């Protein structure tokens, strides 16, 4: 899981690129990483019931990553560099299960107001939920 | 000095007792040229100036200007030098006739045909008696060996070949900095190939050494004292120019360079690119060019350079007629030697190729840029795709029928095969129907779609590819986004199969996951994946030509030759996800792309640091964008 | 003017510090009159040999006047140095012009035609030795004289159109002209006053 | 600085000391010339209050086409050399100094001969011995021949008053109307920069207008018949191997690309404002050009009237298209065209000259331009031909094309702007008649900039060419 807030350099997303568009990175793997990592994974797949000539190691390699990595995004598009980097590399929209986060609903106001206003002295419920739905109302007024 | 607008400018404010304004603004080109033509030994140089300086004012005012047309006094001087020198080399004539050989060898190289008409008119308005105009010249041995080479080259020796090699041969003895300003498909390759092979057939052996200037960083090709070590790094260009400028003073040598340029890596060549012919280096290696080496640059467009830059180099601007779509067709005709079918096929290239050509030209139009000469190369690639399965040594009527089928298919797949696909504005199947409305020797199926139709070659019936809806599969395995081919992919992969049967293939244009994965895994699984071995790379806007080159060479065994080869006997088919991600440079070049063009053209490479050939043995490509 | 120096022999070790003559700025050897030695206090013999260069040029100027029997012949062009031939052409032709008006008296037009003929035949032999054999440096001399000739005939036509307009008018006043007060050994070049 | 020829003049004096203003009457011509040149300097400054740059208005608002840098240092240096030659020689050969004080000391900050001849003629209107006899600067204010004591004439211009007639500045009284037109539009765009609005000239859409595709070697189409000079279409000795045919072919093609460019930019007006893969920054910046009513046409490929709002400028841009999309393909016939519709008017000029060359001259030489002045002797009449071309709508500014000559129109209505209605010009080789009877009229692609000459002309001047250039006249594209 990686955040635009956590993203300090878009070079990071470059090193996420071949993971997604290509399927696996060579962008960040230093040559020792590629070489020794391949040496370990090939022996792993040899142990994984697949004894072959070549190229079947990368198959159980795909097993070990994509059945265990499943990276998820948490960005906001308002940074228009969002689509800029996708224009720089298709990985951002290639195989990416987009999810509308939300805006943020008035129901969130109401229900979270019950969720947390529950403990606030004075407990008085008619007043506290007049408050809860007043704040729903007021948050909607502030948004408009 | 010279200011910006007439009479008004931006100058110092308080410097006010030091100078006195005067304006030296009129070019005295008539006077100066007249001077240098007495220096070029000319008597009516008065009148010669009177005519010719105004001639080039009017050429500037009238002729369709381009990136390679100039009449500034520099090239003026060059022309006058040529005319005077050959005048003292060809004396005993009117000065105007020598002037006209100068014009003939000078402007015809760069100009177009409309420019040619204007030029003839400007000439004969001032210079009647056209027997003067384009005065007589013979290059018998040159053009005979050139036509010979072109026939041997397979390219059609369309005497625009002979015309162009005449210009180039007569300019080599004049100017050593030369440009082959052509285009994609221009066969400038063929031009210099005829040139150099023919001169190899006639002495002064023409050893050419190709390179793309936009391959790697300027430092590596150039060479340099190291910016952090101060050791002199050897330069590919300078190493070759020592091997080339020296010990190849023996005989006429050639430095070939196919590609294009940008005003970034030239500005230091100003001492060898010009007459100075003296490669001064930062480490001061001082490599002198001698008149035994020939500089040439096979190129398309001058979209980045100052006129003064290309002023040193000459421009041989080519006509498409010599390497053209019909030259491609008859070049293939040379390539086929089906001893009995040669009489038969030719007419098809007129009754099928031509009508389907004009149909595709206007009756339908696209949004994808397509070269028609490449459509001729496309139909020819279909031809060698289908040639081995044709044997005219048998009975002539079934052979002629099956071949007529083959060729009408070849228009379908080479000219509607490049047409706008479905889902834009009704172009693909409308092409197909209007083309099968023009099949003549063999029956045309208006049933269903001829698009759908493989054709049972004997019984002459046109079977749908829905006979091959198979294969079918969909299951997560070592899974990601999943794909499976069907009918259209079957026909497409059969097309590419007939291609790779000749080791041929084509690049690929389209959106992501439009069948791409299905197609690639399909072609991979069809035959020995040792041979059908691939290499998938998405190449992005930020990783570039060296970042491409490093990710190129992992499957590249470097075996004998030395060649960039595949590991053992196999035919790699490297895959490119999206080549249209990489960024253009400041001069609008995605030098990774041009590096790929270098890979595919020469079929090999030299490392930026090494001086070693790494040719290409059996590779193929798979390039989407 | 001194690019380098040209010496006699290995007097005082290295070639004679007696500065026999300078080496031409454009690359050639041009003779002095008096030859002073480099070994002395620098500036003094510097002044000496520089003034020797000056005096050499001006006295050979004095020499070249009647030895100009005829035009610069293939004899006279090459016998006299580049500076010799060009300076003579300059000042010779200048006084030719100064006479050529007859100072507002009839006779100028045919004279102008004759000097234009001088330009013609002069350029003719210059071009001839461009085409026939001539030393590259002497060919530089040839093109020098051609490029003198072009302006000379330019001025011929200039005063063809400027018909009667003499020193009393502004137009000849405008032109380059040499009061040869070589009575004092000076080429008092006197354009507008 | 407080200006005015009285003020301007007496400190122009004060640009010289007494001993170099007041001196011996031996050099009485010295003080006369210094005083005349003081007024001359003053008048250059006064007319320099006029020029171009924001000019659809006053022709007399052009003190200078290309407004040139002058300085008082030049004044003092010329005073030095004048005192030199007048202490030296009180005798004066005029042509000498009349070349000197111009070409070699003043004329160097100049690019066009028109202002050079303007200066030399304007002075020669007051420079002679016949102008050394109580010389008239302009009636009402003259030169007193007491030219020894500067203090005396200094008194005299304590008695010369500032309020000089506009023609006492040598210029007709028509500077004022267009002069305040200039200042009016100055207030206009001033307050424009001084008042904010959003999305009204953007709220006003601007993608409502276009021309369409033009010739692609497709037709020979002929709007080339009548102009009241060439009442009927003509063909004469021409080069139809390069007539205006292919010139206009490439004109139409280049403009077809230009229009397609304005299209593919205009393709995203609010599409740019509402596109993701189709945002257009250059035309996004020109959106204000649309809104600020400033011609976003910047893809400069043909000459044009520079100062015109979007409505007039671009509607007449379409009119230029129309005029030349008609005037595309006319089988060598060059008659009355707008010199603006020509997608390069100089290529057109070259075409018409090469047409004339087969007729008006001979091979290896060229004809010369001169104008249609009527009353030519009836011997060898050849007029409605390629003897000259035909144009319509070149503004004959500062005179009037009446009696088929330039008639005086300088203090009369519609005088800052007269057009040429239409002319059959004359291309000849020996034009050696009627040279001082004519102002040497130029032909410009503009007056608002005076950016460049197309070529010159020789129109019969009703009065002296001196004050005719003091008023000036030429032919142009548009307002």
């Amino acid at each position: 899981l990686m955040t635009d807030n956590q993203i300090v350099k878009e070079g990071f997303l470059v090193y996420i690129n071949d993971l997604l568009s290509t399927g696996y990175i060579a962008d960040l793997f230093t040559p020792e990483d590629k070489e020794a990592f391949t040496n370990a994974v090939r022996n792993e797949v040899k142990a994984a019931g697949i004894l072959d000539s070549a190229e079947n190691c990368w198959d159980f390699f795909i097993d070990k990553v994509r059945k265990f990595l499943h990276i998820v995004l948490c960005f906001s598009p308002v940074g228009d560099k969002f689509r800029i980097r996708a224009r720089q590399f298709p990985a951002l929209v290639n195989c990416t299960m987009f999810d509308w986060f939300h805006g943020w609903p008035g129901e969130a106001l109401v229900s979270v107001a019950q969720r947390f206003l529950v403990d606030v002295p004075n407990m008085e419920e008619v007043v506290r939920e007049n408050i809860a739905y007043h704040m729903a109302y007021a948050h909607q007024c502030v948004s408009e | 000095m010279n200011p910006g607008y007439p009479g008004r400018a931006e100058l110092p404010e308080s410097l006010k007792a030091l100078f006195r304004p005067v304006s030296m603004v009129v070019p005295d080109l008539a006077l100066i040229c007249e001077i240098m033509l007495m220096a070029e030994g000319f008597q009516m140089s008065k009148i010669l100036s009177r005519k010719f300086v105004i001639l080039y004012k009017l050429c500037e005012d009238l002729l369709s200007k381009s990136r390679h047309y100039d009449w500034k006094l520099r090239a003026i001087k060059t022309t006058l030098y040529v005319a005077g020198g050959m005048k003292r080399a060809a004396p005993e004539l009117s000065e105007d006739k020598v002037l006209l050989r100068a014009l003939r060898d000078f402007n015809l190289g760069k100009l177009t045909a409309d420019d040619t008409s204007i030029f003839m008119g400007l000439l004969n308005d001032l210079f009647p008696k056209t027997l003067e105009l384009v005065p007589r010249a013979l290059d018998k041995a040159f053009d005979e060996a050139a036509h010979k080479a072109a026939t041997e080259l397979g390219y059609q020796p369309d005497d625009q070949f002979l015309l162009k090699i005449s210009q180039l041969r007569e300019l080599f003895v004049v100017r050593w900095s030369v440009f082959l300003l052509g285009a994609a498909g221009c066969g400038k390759t063929a031009v210099w190939r005829t040139l150099l092979r023919a001169q190899n057939s006639s002495g002064e052996k023409t050893i050419y050494q190709a390179v793309n200037p936009k391959a790697v960083t300027r430092n590596e090709l150039y060479g340099y004292l190291h910016p952090a070590t101060r050791e002199w790094k050897e330069g590919l260009m300078s190493v070759t120019f020592r091997n080339m400028a020296n010990n190849k003073t023996n005989k006429h040598q050639w430095i070939v360079l196919d590609g294009d340029i940008d005003a970034e890596w030239i500005e230091s060549m100003n001492t060898v690119m010009d007459d100075n012919k003296m490669l001064t280096l930062a480490s001061n290696e001082r490599i002198p060019l001698t008149p035994s080496m020939r500089l040439l640059l096979e190129i398309n467009h001058m979209v980045h350079c100052s006129p003064a830059t290309v002023s040193r180099g000459g421009v041989i601007f080519i006509n498409a007629d010599d390497v053209g779509w019909q030259p491609v067709v008859a070049s293939w005709i040379d390539k086929l030697e089906a001893a009995e079918y040669r009489p038969l096929l030719t007419a098809l290239f007129t009754k099928y190729v031509d009508p389907c050509l004009e149909h595709c030209r206007r009756n339908f139009k696209t949004v994808v840029p397509l070269p028609a000469v490449n459509q001729a190369m496309t139909i020819c690639k279909i031809l060698e795709g289908i040639l081995p399965k044709e044997t005219v040594r048998g009975a002539p009527p079934p052979d002629k029928k099956l071949l007529h089928y083959h060729f009408v298919f070849a228009c379908v797949w080479a000219f509607g095969g490049c047409m706008l696909v479905d889902k834009v504005t009704d172009y693909r199947t409308q092409f197909s129907k209007w083309w099968v409305s023009e099949w003549k020797d063999v029956q045309f199926p208006e049933k269903g779609l001829v698009y759908d139709y493989y054709v049972d070659e004997q019984n002459c019936i046109m079977v749908p590819w829905e006979d091959r809806v198979t294969k079918f599969q969909y299951i997560p395995g070592d899974f990601t986004s999943l794909f499976v081919p069907t009918v259209e992919t079957t026909r497409l992969t059969y097309f590419l199969d007939s291609l790779v049967s000749n080791k041929h293939y084509a690049m690929f244009v389209g959106n992501t996951g439009t069948g791409k994965s299905a197609i690639m895994v399909n072609k991979l699984r069809n035959m020995d994946t040792e041979t059908m071995s691939f290499y998938t790379i998405n190449m992005n806007s930020l990783s570039e030509a060296p970042a491409l080159q490093v990710i190129l060479e992992q499957p590249l065994e470097k075996k004998s030759g030395v060649r960039y080869g595949p590991p053992g006997s196999r035919r790699m088919v490297y895959f490119v996800d999206d080549m249209n991600m990489p960024l253009v440079d400041k001069y609008d070049t995605q030098s990774s792309i041009e590096l790929l063009r270098q890979m595919v053209d020469y079929h090999g490479w030299y490392d930026k640091v090494k001086i070693q050939l790494k040719e290409i043995i059996n590779c193929q490509m798979a390039a989407c964008m | 003017n001194i690019d380098n120096l040209s010496f006699r022999k290995d007097e005082r070790g290295d070639p004679t510090k007696i500065a026999t003559h300078m080496h031409s700025k454009e690359g050639e050897v041009v003779e002095f009159v008096e030859d002073c030695s480099c070994d002395g206090p620098v500036e003094v013999w510097l002044q000496n040999v520089v003034d020797s260069m000056k005096l050499a040029l001006q006295v050979e100027f004095r020499k070249a006047i009647p030895t100009y029997d005829e035009l610069p012949r293939t004899k006279w062009i090459y016998v006299y140095s580049a500076q010799n031939t060009v300076v003579v052409s300059r000042t010779f032709f200048t006084q030719e012009i100064n006479e050529a008006f007859d100072d507002l008296e009839e006779g100028n037009e045919e004279a102008l035609k004759v000097e234009l003929d001088r330009q013609v035949q002069q350029l003719a032999d210059l071009i001839d030795e461009i085409n026939k054999e001539q030393t590259s440096l002497d060919r530089k001399k040839l093109i020098t004289l051609c490029t003198i000739d072009v302006h000379s005939r330019d001025l011929v036509q200039k005063l063809i159109d400027e018909r009667v307009e003499d020193q009393m008018c502004f137009q000849w006043q405008s032109q380059l002209r040499y009061i040869q007060s070589e009575k004092t050994k000076t080429c008092q070049v006197n354009i507008c006053d | 600085p407080p200006e005015g020829l009285k003020a301007n003049l007496r400190r122009a004096w004060n640009n010289f000391n007494e001993e170099i203003l007041e001196s011996c009457a031996k050099q009485a011509e010295f003080r006369a010339i210094v005083f005349a040149l003081c007024y001359f300097h003053a008048a250059l400054l006064e007319r320099k209050k006029f020029g171009v740059g924001n000019l659809p208005g006053a022709r007399s608002g052009i003190g200078w086409n290309m407004n040139y840098p002058f300085n008082t240092g030049d004044l003092l240096c010329c005073g030095q050399t004048a005192n030199n030659y007048l202490e030296n020689n009180v005798k004066v050969p005029w042509e000498d100094l009349r070349y000197n004080f111009g070409e070699i000391m003043y004329g160097g900050h100049i690019v066009e001969d028109y202002d050079r001849r303007l200066a030399m003629c304007y002075l020669r209107k007051y420079v002679n011995e016949g102008l050394l006899d109580n010389m008239e600067f302009f009636p009402g204010f003259a030169m007193p021949p007491n030219t020894a004591n500067h203090r005396q004439v200094l008194e005299f211009i304590d008695e010369v008053m500032p309020p000089e007639t506009p023609l006492a500045f040598g210029l007709h009284p028509n500077a004022e109307i267009g002069f305040k037109l200039r200042e009016a539009e100055s207030f206009c765009n001033s307050l424009v920069q001084l008042q904010p609005r959003e999305s009204s000239g953007e709220g006003g859409m601007s993608a409502e207008e276009r021309a369409k595709l033009v010739l692609d070697e497709v037709v020979d189409k002929l709007p080339d018949i009548f102009d009241m000079e060439d009442v009927r279409s003509k063909i004469n000795p021409d080069d139809p191997n390069m007539p205006f045919v292919m010139v206009a072919i490439q004109e139409s093609e280049r403009m077809n690309m230009l229009l397609a460019e304005m299209k593919r930019s205009l393709l995203e007006l609010d599409l740019g404002l509402k596109g993701d893969l189709t945002m257009t920054e250059p035309m996004e910046r020109l959106l204000k050009a649309l809104a600020t009513d400033a011609v976003p046409g910047s893809w400069r490929n043909l000459a044009y009237p520079s100062l015109r709002p979007l409505g007039s400028w671009l509607g007449n841009l379409l009119a230029r298209h129309a005029q030349l999309v008609d005037w595309t393909a006319e089988l060598s016939t060059p008659k009355a065209v707008w010199l603006s519709g020509l997608f390069n008017p100089q290529s057109f000029l070259t075409a018409v000259m090469q047409a004339t060359a087969r007729r008006n001259d001979w091979p290896l030489d060229k004809t010369v331009i001169i104008t249609e002045v009527t009353k030519k002797q009836p011997d060898q009449i050849e007029a409605n031909s390629r003897d000259g071309a035909f144009i319509h709508g070149l503004t004959l500014e500062g005179a009037r094309w009446d009696d088929k000559i330039g008639a005086l129109d300088d203090s009369k209505p519609k005088e800052l702007f007269c057009p040429m209605p239409v002319i059959l010009v004359r291309a000849v080789t020996q034009d050696k008649a009627e040279m001082k009877d004519v102002y040497k009229c130029p032909v410009y692609t503009t007056e608002a900039r005076f950016r460049e000459e197309v070529f010159e002309a020789q129109l019969k001047s009703k009065h002296t060419e001196i004050k005719w250039v003091l008023a000036g006249v030429c032919l142009f594209l548009d307002v």
